[PDB]
């Protein structure tokens, strides 16, 4: 999830 | 008696004494001291003082970062231009007309004024509510084999609009009206007078139940399944610190945003709601402007929460304000 949460900005 | 009906116009003051005027033509000094004008110009000009910069710092910078110009990132440009549309359709209009007393601009103006301002939060609105779609699609993935890119995110911009016109062009060809509005200085949706020639009725309960319940469902649907989704993920894998920080922090953020929606559109669902359940009882111009007060300041909040504390958007503004370092 971690590349998909740095890609929306959230982490 | 607690009003002064006019052809296009209700002002919010009894004319039992003869001294109610049309917010087009004289000053409502009537029903608030002119330092209470004063007070309303001088809040105008601090939402330009802010919402202008932050927002057109964030157009800005993805100009000089090859970076920030990602698909994920355009409905985030497009709020900065709603913004943009919040700041110089309502806010540097309403700094003009506070400081004579009265909407200059005649009903014509008060059409304009109205739209773009109504647009301008609508889209910004709604740019929430696609966010936290592409979010929720790009994290938990509830379509195998899907993959976000340029085309979907041009539909999710376009979307905002069409849904901000479904909003904003109705009054302006009689299923509402915009007319002046709480101390008669800006233009907004008439939500509190019953005027059956344009169903004012109806087009409240459309935009209760469409605008607002709907984005307040899709953006709890699309956030609920998202902390779940990275709560899971990081029970399964405690032994990374770093997933564990994600987790915290995401959690953190999706609070932040959905109590932020709150505070912008639940006051003025809550007045609206009021005066649909409460008809047409003692309303006083001060009492309009509360609602109005929390979603104006969204052109500000909105950029530093989405913006502003996004990691890049923040590094990249960071460089291009210190001269191209750091
Ligand atoms: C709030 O209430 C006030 C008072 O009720 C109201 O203001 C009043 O508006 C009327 C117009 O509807 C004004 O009446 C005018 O008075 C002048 C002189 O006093 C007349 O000349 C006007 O025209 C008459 O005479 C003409 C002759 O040439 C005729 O052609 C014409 O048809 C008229 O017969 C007219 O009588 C009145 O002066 C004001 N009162 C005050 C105190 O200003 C106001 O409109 C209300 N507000 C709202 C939003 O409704
Ligand atoms: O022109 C050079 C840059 O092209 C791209 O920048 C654009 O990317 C999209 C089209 O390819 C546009 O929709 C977007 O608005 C621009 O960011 C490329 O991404 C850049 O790295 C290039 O420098
Ligand atoms: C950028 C800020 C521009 C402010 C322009 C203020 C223009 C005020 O103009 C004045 O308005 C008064 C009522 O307030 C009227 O009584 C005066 O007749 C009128 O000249
Ligand atoms: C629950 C909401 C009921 C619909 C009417 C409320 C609309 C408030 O007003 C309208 O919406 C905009 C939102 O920014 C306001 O800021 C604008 O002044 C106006 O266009
Ligand atoms: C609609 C989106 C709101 C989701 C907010 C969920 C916040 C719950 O809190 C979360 O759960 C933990 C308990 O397991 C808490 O201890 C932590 O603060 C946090 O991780």
């Amino acid at each position: 999830i971690l590349e998909n949460l740095k890609d929306v900005g959230l982490f | 008696m607690n009003g002064t009906e006019g052809p296009n116009f209700y002002v919010p003051f009894s004319n039992k004494t003869g001294v109610v005027r049309s917010p087009f033509e004289a000053p409502q000094y009537y029903l608030a001291e002119p330092w209470q004008f004063s007070m309303l110009a001088a809040y105008m000009f601090l939402l330009i003082m802010l919402g202008f910069p932050i927002n057109f710092l964030t157009l800005y910078v993805t100009v000089q970062h090859k970076k920030l110009r990602t698909p994920l990132n355009y409905i985030l440009l497009n709020l900065a231009v709603a913004d943009l549309f919040m700041v110089f359709g309502g806010f540097t209009t309403t700094l003009y007309t506070s400081l004579h007393g009265y909407f200059v601009f005649g009903p014509t103006g008060c059409n304009l004024e109205g739209f773009f301002a109504t647009l301008g939060g609508e889209i910004a609105l709604w740019s929430l509510v696609v966010l936290a779609i592409e979010r929720y699609v790009v994290v938990c993935k509830p379509m195998s084999n899907f993959r976000f890119g340029e085309n979907h995110a041009i539909m999710g911009v376009a979307f905002t609009w069409v849904m901000a016109l479904a909003c904003a062009a109705p009054p302006l060809v009689g299923w509402s009206r915009y007319i002046p509005e709480g101390m008669q200085c800006s233009c907004g949706i008439d939500y509190y007078t019953p005027h059956e020639e344009t169903n004012n009725e109806s087009f409240v309960i459309y935009m209760f139940v469409v605008h607002f319940i709907i984005p307040l469902i899709v953006i709890f649907f699309c956030y609920g399944q998202l902390v779940f989704t990275v709560k899971e993920a990081a029970a399964q894998q405690q032994e990374s610190a770093t997933t564990q920080k994600a987790e915290k922090e995401v959690t953190r953020m999706v609070i932040i945003m959905v109590i932020a929606f709150l505070i912008c559109w639940l006051p003025y669902a809550g007045v609206a709601f009021y005066i649909f359940t409460h008809q047409g009882s003692d309303f006083g111009p001060i009492f309009m402007t509360i609602p109005a007060f929390f979603a104006k300041t969204s052109a500000v909040y909105n950029p530093v929460i989405y913006i502003m504390m996004n990691k890049q958007f923040r590094n990249c503004m960071v460089t291009t304000l210190c001269c191209g370092k750091n």
